[PDB]
């Protein structure tokens, strides 16, 4: 273990954590909070960026001097994954998209990209590596997003073998598509069961999946507390938020019921307790606004 | 006809530039901002003296609406009795300025 790695500090700002990572799509939603998470520690953060750098504008106040480290890369491009990885201790990827493009499919985000992070991860020996797939992703799923994203994960676990999976269901948090896709729908009830995960839960998970050295090659399945139907979900998601682009693929997955696997460790086993919705969707819905909570199962 | 067209030419214009005023910036995909003043949350507190220069207005404006016929009003051939009735006019103006001045209507909004 080298010296400049040894963690030294009180764990705030200005302190060393010994984590060096490099956190694939950290300019989305999971990225965003997971950089901050990371950078309150005093981790070296390698944030490859795909997008403008005007874009990457908020995640510079999340570390100290020099701790987060831009730097360009293509998906499509395995030298600037190598470019981007040879100095990390692990390496968590973050890259989805809930619509597929004229240049990028659900096949290439979630298949391609997943892989060839994990190939050269492995070949240029790094020690950890966290892989965030979806927790109702199954091969013979009518989505073809959970469908790819299955076989990315087959394909994580078959080419980086002690890989840290992990499972969430359907995470809610201020920059979601879930709650906010709810409020701004003003798409109809079903028997869908569903229990969302709060993103601060989520991105504790995620730390706790670094520190921990028991969660090497291993699947976690991260849920929320409160298993709800789809219909009173909603209509309490309408009813908090003071109210009377979409595509088939996201309708599919959200009529899709979240599936259970008690044979999977959750957020109980990495030491992090689980927030309800009833705490925090004031706190995400808020700004739709101008309660009786939801009856679970 | 004219009039109306050039009417509807104008409000068609002004329609086209809201529109896209309002459009062409929220084909940006720019960001879905979280958590979007002096006083803070206090109810508006009426004050008199503005509604009392809107009544003023209003009572000078009737009293105007009486002065326009004045420029057709000099072709008569009765002068003296339409000199006479447009000097009261004026005259009644200027009294209910010259009553608002000296009841303190006309203060701090003087
Ligand atoms: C008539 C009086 C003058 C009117 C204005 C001048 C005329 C020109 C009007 C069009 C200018 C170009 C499009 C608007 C500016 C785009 C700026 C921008 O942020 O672009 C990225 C944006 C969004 O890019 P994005 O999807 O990567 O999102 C960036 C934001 N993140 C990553 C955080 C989500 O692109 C567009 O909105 C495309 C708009 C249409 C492009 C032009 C089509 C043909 C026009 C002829
Ligand atoms: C206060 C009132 C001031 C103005 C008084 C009238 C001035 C005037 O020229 O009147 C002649 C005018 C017009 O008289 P004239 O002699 O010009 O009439 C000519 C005839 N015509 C109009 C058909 C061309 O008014 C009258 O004679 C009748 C109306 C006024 C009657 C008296 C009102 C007294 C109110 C007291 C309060
Ligand atoms: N509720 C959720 O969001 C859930 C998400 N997940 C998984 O978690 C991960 C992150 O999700 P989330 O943050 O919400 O989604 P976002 O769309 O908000 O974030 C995706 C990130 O990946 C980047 N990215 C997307 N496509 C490409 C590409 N072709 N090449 C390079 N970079 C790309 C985006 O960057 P840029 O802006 O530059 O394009 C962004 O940084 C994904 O793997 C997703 O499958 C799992 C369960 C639930």
């Amino acid at each position: 273990l080298h010296h400049a790695v040894i963690p030294h500090g009180k764990g705030g700002r200005s302190s060393v954590s010994g984590i060096v990572a490099t956190v694939f799509g950290a300019t989305g939603f999971l990225g965003r909070y997971l950089v901050n998470h990371l950078g309150r520690m005093g981790s070296q953060v390698i944030v490859p960026y795909r997008c403008e750098p005007y874009d990457t504008m908020h995640l510079r106040p999340m570390g100290d001097l020099g701790q987060i480290i831009f730097m360009d890369w293509n998906g499509r491009d395995k030298d600037s994954i190598r470019r981007a990885v040879e100095h990390s201790n692990v390496v968590i990827n973050l890259v989805g998209r809930e619509w597929e493009t004229k240049n990028f499919d659900f096949e290439d985000v979630f298949v391609k990209i997943p892989q060839a992070i994990a190939q050269v991860s492995k070949e240029a020996g790094v020690e950890k590596f966290i892989h965030i797939s979806h927790l109702n992703a199954d091969i013979k799923s009518s989505s073809k997003y959970l469908r790819n994203k299955a076989v990315g994960e087959k394909e994580v676990r078959e080419t980086f073998p002690e890989a840290t999976i992990i499972k969430p269901a359907d995470i809610f948090g201020r920059e979601d598509r879930f709650l906010n896709y709810f409020a701004n729908i003003r798409s109809l009830g079903k028997k869908t069961v569903k229990q969302p995960v709060y993103i601060v839960d989520v991105t504790k998970g995620i730390i706790n999946a670094i520190k921990d050295p028991d969660a090497r090659g291993k699947t976690f399945a991260f849920v929320g507390p409160n298993r709800y139907l789809l219909f009173d979900l909603v209509q309490y998601v309408f009813a908090v938020a003071h109210r009377p682009w979409t595509t088939r693929d996201k309708v599919e997955r959200i009529h899709t019921t979240d599936r259970t696997l008690p044979h999977l460790p959750g957020l109980e086993d990495l030491g992090v307790q689980a927030t309800p919705l009833e705490l925090k969707a004031i706190e995400v819905l808020r700004r739709h606004r101008t309660v009786q909570p939801a009856k679970t199962v | 006809m004219n009039l109306m067209i050039t009417l509807l030419t104008n409000f068609t214009l002004a329609t086209l530039l809201v529109t896209i005023a309002f459009w062409l910036p929220q084909l940006n995909v720019y960001s879905e901002k979280t958590s979007p003043d002096p006083m803070g949350s206090a109810r508006l507190p009426f004050s008199m003296k503005f509604f009392l220069v809107a009544i003023t207005f209003l009572l000078f404006d009737l009293e105007i609406a009486l002065l326009l016929p004045l420029p057709w009003a000099s072709q008569t051939t009765n002068l003296n009795t339409m000199l006479t009735m447009a000097l009261l006019l004026i005259f009644l103006l200027a009294v209910s300025l010259a009553y608002e001045w000296t009841q303190k209507g006309l203060e701090w909004t003087e």
